[PDB]
């Protein structure tokens, strides 16, 4: 199926051109009226057809060489990506994505799932040192285009798009990155909220709509690595700048 | 489908003015004891438990209202005997604790230590702003709005416009108090105030007093909307050169979007 897609060319790209891109990417995966406090809640396997099961992301590198990675509308996960008659799928790869994504290219699966821990272990490094930004993005798309697509470059993308798609904090972190044309490395906070998507997810659905207090607490992390426990929604938003909620439970 | 889950009780603090915490007088678990603002601290009278039934309480004595009528104060008394209605409370994301049955909200006439609280006619004021949380410590942040520029605070009674982001200038260091008010970190004496409720109304950095203008609700869409008047703060005609942030009917445009970045 000709799944919808968005584009973002690093060349002649400004901060606003990036912000708008993520916005469009959100307007797709973020549909349905199941939302709380305004923030939408990504659908689930049952309430979603294959015809709209996946979305395609188009990223054009400096040299024009553009690579595309399809995200899962049910979690903003990077399902796969293609490059010049070539397609790749993590060690998992379901027949759903293997028989509906980039049909026509070589379907050679990699050897590691899209799990953050999996990628890091394959790249021999961790997110806390895989600097992201304008140039880092270029090397990412490029590497995935020629080298066939390694783990490192992959991690560079995930945090740059889906991650910045749910967390506006990473958004401005990147918007400022291209603005000053400088790179940067993920801090303890960005990484903290990066691992508490599912946690804060139900922690917001638990309280319910138009509710501030949380039934529990979110284990965030400050720069000094110290624990930052957020008990209210207003706090979670004013810090993580979340804008996308993953399904965990339904209203009561 | 997949029903959620009934949440168990939890003990969280309460604040809503001058960084003052809500607690019971002398922490006396006796009935009738009223509620009042008082500097936060590790103590039961300051500790509050929330239940599914919609009841908040400390020391095991339900936090119920004393007499029902716009102007009545609050106090603690046994749950059982407590008036079925004068015991339930609602805490919306608007930073307000409104009493269902009645419709009044926990108001704080004056943000002074040892000041007793009291239900009143909800009019959307800093006084009627409360944020339940164990972390009574606000968070430092810069409001990056239009063209990746940060909101800057000039002089007292002066305006407030978008200046080149600088993570060093204290004028850009905004402190978000639990009372739903935005005060300058350098000097938490003045709060972001408006000059009216009509479109194009100019914004400034007036003093803090709990005025309905000093109330700012951070809409999840990314816009800092004013509660009293549905208007939202933005950049006049987008021209940052004009040097002025004002209230204006929502449009859903980027010139009305604001981000709050950590320290
Ligand atoms: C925002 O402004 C407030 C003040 O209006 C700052 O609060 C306090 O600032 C001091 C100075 O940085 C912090 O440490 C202090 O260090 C001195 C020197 O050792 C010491 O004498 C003081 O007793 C205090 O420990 C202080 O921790 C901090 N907050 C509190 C609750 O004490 C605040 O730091 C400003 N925020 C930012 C991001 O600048
Ligand atoms: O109402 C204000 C304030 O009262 C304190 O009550 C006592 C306190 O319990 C006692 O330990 C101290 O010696 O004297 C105080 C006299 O007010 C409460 O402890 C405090 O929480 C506030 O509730």
């Amino acid at each position: 199926i000709d799944y919808p897609s968005v584009s973002f060319n690093l060349a002649g790209a400004k901060s606003t051109t990036y912000r708008d891109f993520l916005k469009n990417l959100r307007d797709r995966v973020a549909t349905g009226t199941y939302e709380v406090n305004g923030l939408p809640v990504l659908r689930r396997e049952s309430e979603v057809q294959v015809k709209n099961r996946f979305v395609l992301v188009r990223l054009t590198n400096y040299n024009g060489d553009t690579v595309t990675s399809a995200v899962d509308v049910t979690n903003l996960y990077l399902v796969a990506f293609s490059a010049n008659g070539n397609s790749y799928f993590f060690k998992d790869a379901t027949e759903l994505q293997k028989s509906n994504l980039f049909l026509g290219t070589t379907q050679h699966t990699l050897s590691f799932t899209g799990n953050y821990d999996n990628l890091e272990t394959a790249a021999g490094t961790r997110r806390e040192s895989i600097e992201l930004g304008p140039n880092p993005l270029d090397g990412a798309i490029t590497s995935l285009w020629y080298d066939g697509g390694v783990a490192r470059s992959l991690l560079v993308l995930i945090q740059m798009v889906p991650e910045a798609a749910r967390f506006r904090y990473i958004e401005q972190e990147v918007r400022r990155s291209l603005q000053q044309l400088t790179s940067f490395t993920p801090n303890a906070l960005m990484l903290s909220m990066e691992n508490n998507w599912s946690s804060m997810s139900l922690e917001v659905q638990l309280s319910g709509d138009n509710v501030s207090p949380f039934s529990g607490t979110v284990q965030l992390q400050n720069y000094d690595h110290t624990p930052r426990l957020v008990d209210n929604f207003e706090e979670l938003y004013k810090i993580t700048g979340i804008a996308i909620l993953l399904f965990r439970c339904v209203a009561t | 489908g997949e029903t959620c889950a009934i949440p168990a009780p939890f003990t969280r603090r309460i604040v809503g003015r001058d960084g003052l915490c809500v607690d019971v007088r002398n922490g006396y678990d006796t009935d009738g004891t009223p509620i009042q603002l008082w500097p936060c601290g590790t103590q039961r009278n300051q500790q509050w438990t929330f239940y599914n039934d919609k009841t908040i309480r400390s020391m095991g004595k339900c936090m119920t209202a004393n007499g029902l009528n716009s102007g009545s104060y609050i106090m603690i008394t046994d749950c059982s005997t407590a008036a079925e209605d004068a015991t339930k409370w609602e805490v919306l994301i608007d930073g307000s604790i409104i009493n269902p049955s009645s419709g009044l909200v926990m108001t704080a006439p004056s943000g002074a230590s040892r000041t007793t609280l009291l239900l009143e006619n909800n009019i959307h004021a800093a006084s009627q702003g409360w944020t339940v949380s164990n972390d009574v410590q606000p968070i430092a942040t810069l409001i990056v709005g239009y063209n990746e520029m940060c909101l800057q605070a000039n002089g007292e009674n002066n305006n407030v416009w978008m200046e080149d982001c600088d993570v060093t200038s204290v004028q850009q260091q905004w402190a978000l108090f639990d009372d739903r008010t935005i005060r300058v970190n350098n000097s938490r004496g003045l709060c972001v105030t408006s000059n009216g409720y009509v479109s194009k109304d100019l914004i400034v950095i007036r003093k803090c007093q709990g005025l309905a203008t000093q109330r700012w609700f951070f809409n999840s869409d990314g816009s800092v909307v004013n509660l009293k008047s549905t208007r939202v703060m933005d950049v006049k005609e987008s021209d940052v050169s004009l040097q002025e942030v004002i209230i204006f009917p929502a449009t859903g445009n980027p010139n009305q979007q604001w981000r709050t970045q950590v320290p």
